[PDB]
């Protein structure tokens, strides 16, 4: 319940800021003002094209590393066990086969912002 | 007399590049009214370009024509990017402006001018 | 034997004699198509003529570059094949013919 | 200037150079901004003699350009020539080569 | 004498047989050749062979001149042809200057030289920007250094000082609009012209 | 070719032109002679035609194209 | 002669200790950590900021200014209408209309300089022949209207009264130099 207070007030202490930022100063709204910056000429897009990423490969690889932490990030507990050794194993095979993912990625270019 | 042409040797083909330019610049009006947030309507566009093209048309030499329609081109070109801005392309308008008078009794009444 | 050349974008460019013989013999063997008369002939085989020369006369690199003047070698031979390519559009126009057209009476008089 | 002994040791062996040496303020080695009035020199042709001003009128010995041809004036073996001789290659520098 | 330059007959040499040599090598191109006394070689050409002129001095090998300086234009509204185009060239390899010259009106556009030399690009972009003068096979001609609806070409003598339009801000219509200028000053123009001639050298023979 | 269809929707743009025709078109009606039209208000109409057919017309034969008759026979002998 | 910035003279080959020394200067980013000593020492240093409106900028007696006229120690005028500097202003920023005087003598009626319009060179006061007007030290007078830059005679004569007590000994100062 402590937690679920101090998120509360957090959040209710942002919502006052932004509604005094809002309700304080004078409002002067027109065309000109609200436009969408640009460095000071009119955009020639609409901003909403499509922005063609150049790090597509790597942020999947993003995801499965990321499952991979997800794996790797239970072994506090796992180091625990009554075995240690089946453990230990289990370890260095997890990261050996993550980092060798790496490697092929890197040799075959994977990771190298592709134009 | 003897002079060098620039594109066009007589006066049909130089009407056919004026009719390019023409379609050119009907086709692109829509374009720029509706990127650039212009208060003007598509006919009114349409008629500023005919205004133009007719206050260009009562010239009868090729080379002439032909700079004209290279000068209308860049003019195109740089409506078609978004380089004119509002400002620019609402120029040809003289919104702002009050016309001097057409007539003997008005430019009397007022200023010194013919 | 040399390293680099100092200029970005120029190769190192290994046996330049070759090379150089090469280009020359190319440029006299398309000067030859020229007339007779023309200038531009005469006097880019005085100059392609000399260059093959003492290029035949020394072997070492440093000292043929030291006679040519041109500075590096590889300088030497980029300039031989664009003499070679002005030579093969100066044979495409023919620009020792009279003068096209004389320019009006003010037309290089100034002040005016 | 007015720096401790110890602020001192820290900045040197921070910098890596030695700072009071050649601190950028400047305090009382820059010159003093009352100065004695000059005595500017007079420079040549204050001759008051030997000095008319056609014997050193350099505005007026600009000649027009000489034509060395012309499609109308002159109405129109030798060795191939250059606009001037090659230009000698430049030479290392000998204080810092930095090759 | 300290206060007059000293003169280099021997480059004035040089450069007057260079003259002499680019002369006879294009005589079908080449209209006059002078060398001043600030020993500066100027070659003035027709404008037809500005493509070759230019490639021959490019690159020949006595005539290594494969950096292009300046490329303007001078409004001369007296002679028929009232535009002198005039490229500044540099030869590191000989360590010399040539100036060539050549002719247009409003009307007789002159080959580009993008191709001898990419800086020409932009300097023609100038040149027909301020003076009207067309260029053939130009990559994107178009306007470098004046406004985007400018009409005219500023740097001709006819055009005036001012302008013709003058830019404010409107509220009414919430813009930044063109208007004819109207100048609260009226620059003054003077007349600073001795009626007496300062240099015997150059006076013209009488009409 | 349908030609029925051609001429009625070459028909129906002239209509909507929305500058010409106060009943006075025809099928052989001329553009500069009868209608009393230019060369704009033509390449207007050729632009009509192209945004209406989904075709483009190019200008060699749309200056020598004169009444809405050539219209529907020059789509015809197109499609 | 010439000198080259980035080659390098032959090479030092490959050795075991100067590999270790490759490899430390990567791991342990010693550059990046004589960098922070650098700033560190600047930190260190004194700043080099003064309090400004009490401690002003130095300056020198040839300094260009706020215009003014001056006058001779009788208190007469020393302008003597004779406009070449409005002649020699490159930004056409003097207006010098005059007319004879009640006692005949030749000055101005109208002498206007725009502040907005002049691009502080000096030329006028360099061209005057009497010294009248000057460009005196000052250059705190900034205006919160456009109107206000637009200087006529009687505001020039009054810049020239209030500031004679240090033009005068800047001209005392300088005036042998020019
Ligand atoms: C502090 C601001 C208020 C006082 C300002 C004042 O009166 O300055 C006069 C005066 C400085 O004027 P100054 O004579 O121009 O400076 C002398 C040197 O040029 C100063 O040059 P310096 O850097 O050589 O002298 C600094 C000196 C003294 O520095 C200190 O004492 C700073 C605190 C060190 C801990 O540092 C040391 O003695 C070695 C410190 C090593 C630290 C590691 O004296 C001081 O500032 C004395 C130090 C005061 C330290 C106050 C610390 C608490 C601040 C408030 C906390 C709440
Ligand atoms: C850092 C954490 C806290 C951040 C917030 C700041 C807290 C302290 C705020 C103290 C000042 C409170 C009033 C600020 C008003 C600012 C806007 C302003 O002056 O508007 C003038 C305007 C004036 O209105 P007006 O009647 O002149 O009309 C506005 C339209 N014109 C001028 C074009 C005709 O509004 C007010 O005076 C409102 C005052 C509200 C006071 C609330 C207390
Ligand atoms: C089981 C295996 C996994 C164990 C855990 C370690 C994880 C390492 C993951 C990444 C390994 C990738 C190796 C291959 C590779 O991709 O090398 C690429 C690299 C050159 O790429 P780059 O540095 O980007 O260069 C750009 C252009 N020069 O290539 C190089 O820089 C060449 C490197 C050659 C030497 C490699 C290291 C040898 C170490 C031996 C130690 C013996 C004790
Ligand atoms: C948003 C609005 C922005 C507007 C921008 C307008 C751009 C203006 C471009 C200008 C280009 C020209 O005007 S070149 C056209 C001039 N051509 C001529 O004069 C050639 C001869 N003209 C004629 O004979 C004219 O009568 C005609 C009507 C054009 C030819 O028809 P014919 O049939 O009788
Ligand atoms: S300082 Fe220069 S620009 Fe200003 S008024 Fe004097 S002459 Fe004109
Ligand atoms: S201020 Fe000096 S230069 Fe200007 S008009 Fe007066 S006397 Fe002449």
């Amino acid at each position: 319940m402590n937690l679920y207070t101090v998120i509360f007030i957090n959040i209710l202490l942002s919502l006052t800021l932004i509604l005094v930022a809002f309700w304080l100063p004078q409002m002067n709204l027109y065309s000109e003002k609200a436009n969408p910056y640009e460095c000071g000429f009119d955009p020639t897009s609409s901003a909403r094209l499509p922005f063609s990423m150049k790090f597509f490969l790597v942020a999947i690889t993003f995801l499965l590393f990321d499952l991979e932490i997800a794996l790797l990030l239970p072994l506090p507990w796992a180091i625990q066990t009554i075995k240690t050794s089946t453990m230990m194993i289990m370890a260095f095979i997890l990261v050996t086969i993550l980092s060798l993912g790496l490697a092929y990625e890197w040799t075959q270019k994977g990771l190298e912002w592709t134009e | 007399t003897s002079v060098k042409p620039i594109f066009s040797r007589d006066l049909n083909e130089a009407k056919r590049r004026v009719r390019e330019l023409y379609r050119a610049w009907y086709r692109e009006v829509p374009n720029t009214v509706h990127l650039m947030q212009l208060d003007i309507t598509v006919k009114q566009g349409r008629d500023k370009v005919r205004e133009m093209f007719m206050k260009n048309a009562h010239v009868t030499d090729p080379r002439v024509v032909d700079l004209l329609v290279i000068k209308g081109k860049m003019e195109l070109q740089e409506t078609i990017k978004v380089w004119k801005q509002r400002t620019h392309v609402m120029r040809f308008f003289h919104e702002t402006e009050t016309p001097r008078p057409k007539d003997f009794l008005s430019k009397f009444y007022m200023g010194h001018d013919p | 034997l040399k390293k680099t050349t100092g200029l970005v974008g120029l190769a190192v460019c290994d046996t330049p004699h070759e090379r150089l013989t090469i280009l020359y013999t190319k440029t006299l063997d398309i000067l030859k198509h020229f007339p007779k008369h023309a200038a531009y002939r005469k006097y880019t085989e005085q100059i392609t003529n000399e260059k093959l020369d003492m290029v035949k006369a020394e072997p070492d690199v440093k000292k043929l570059e030291a006679l040519l003047q041109g500075g590096e070698v590889e300088e030497v031979i980029l300039q031989a094949e664009k003499e070679l390519s002005l030579a093969r559009k100066m044979l495409k126009w023919k620009p020792w013919e009279p003068l096209v057209e004389e320019p009006p009476a003010n037309q290089w008089k100034w002040p005016i | 200037a007015s720096a401790t002994r110890v602020i001192q040791k820290l900045r040197n062996w921070a910098s890596g150079q030695d700072l009071q040496a050649k601190l950028q303020l400047r305090y009382q080695e820059i010159a003093k901004r009352t100065q004695p009035p000059p005595k500017l020199p007079v420079g040549p042709s204050h001759k008051l003699s030997n000095n008319y001003y056609c014997t050193r009128d350099g505005r007026r010995e600009v000649v027009p350009p000489s034509i060395i041809m012309s499609s109308q004036k002159a109405l129109v073996e030798k060795k191939a020539v250059t606009p001037a001789p090659p230009m000698k290659r430049w030479e290392l520098s000998k204080d810092q080569p930095y090759l | 004498r300290p206060t007059v330059r000293p003169r280099s007959d021997v480059t004035h040499k040089q450069l007057s047989a260079f003259g002499e040599y680019v002369a006879e090598i294009l005589p079908k191109y080449v209209q006059q050749v002078q060398v001043s006394c600030l020993d500066e070689l100027e070659i003035c050409i027709h404008p037809d062979g500005v493509i070759p002129t230019l490639t021959f001095l490019r690159d020949h090998t006595n005539a290594q001149f494969k950096s292009l300086a300046d490329l303007t234009a001078v409004d001369v509204p007296t002679r028929q042809n009232r535009f002198e185009i005039v490229y500044n060239l540099l030869s590191l390899r000989f360590n010399s200057r040539i100036r060539v010259k050549t002719y247009a009106d409003e009307l007789t556009p002159i080959d580009s030289i993008v191709s001898v030399h990419i800086a020409a690009n932009w300097y023609e972009r100038e040149v027909w920007d301020m003076f009207g003068v067309f260029f053939f096979n130009h990559p994107d001609l178009r306007r470098i250094l004046t406004d985007y609806g400018f009409e005219g070409h500023p740097f001709r003598k006819d055009f005036p000082l001012t302008g013709y339009v003058e830019l404010r801000y409107d509220d009414e219509v919430k813009r930044v609009v063109a208007e004819p200028v109207e100048l609260a000053q009226e620059f003054r123009k003077f007349d600073l012209n001795s009626p007496w001639e300062a240099f015997p050298a150059y006076r013209q023979p009488p009409e | 070719l349908t030609l029925d269809g051609i001429k009625d929707r070459v028909l129906y743009v002239l209509k909507l032109y929305d500058k010409i025709d106060p009943e006075k078109l025809s099928v052989n009606s001329h553009f500069m002679k009868d209608l009393g039209l230019d060369s704009l208000d033509q390449v207007e109409i050729i632009m009509a035609m192209e945004d209406e057919f989904g075709f483009e017309i190019p200008d060699i034969d749309a200056e020598k194209l004169m009444c809405p008759q050539e219209i529907v026979d020059y789509i015809a002998d197109k499609k | 002669t010439y000198k080259y910035v980035n080659k390098k003279e032959q090479e030092s080959e490959v050795d075991m200790k100067s590999a270790t020394d490759n490899a430390a200067r990567i791991l342990m980013w010693t550059e990046l950590i004589r960098g922070l000593g650098m700033t560190l020492s600047y930190l260190f240093r004194e700043p080099a900021t003064i309090n400004y409106p009490f401690e002003k900028g130095p300056l020198s007696p040839r300094f260009r200014g706020e215009h003014a006229l001056r006058r001779y120690p009788s208190g007469e005028e020393r302008c003597i209408a004779c406009k070449l500097c409005e002649a020699i202003c490159p930004a056409q920023a003097i207006t010098i209309e005059a007319e004879p005087r009640a006692d005949g003598s030749r000055r101005t009626t109208r002498y206007d300089i725009d502040m907005t319009k002049c691009i502080y060179c000096g030329f006028c006061q360099e061209a005057c022949p009497v010294d009248a007007i000057v460009e005196g030290p000052n250059f705190e007078f900034s205006t919160e209207t456009h109107e206000e830059l637009l200087y006529n005679k009687e505001k020039l004569l009054n810049n020239g009264d209030k500031w004679e007590a240090e033009i005068a000994a800047n001209i005392q100062a300088d005036y042998l130099y020019r």
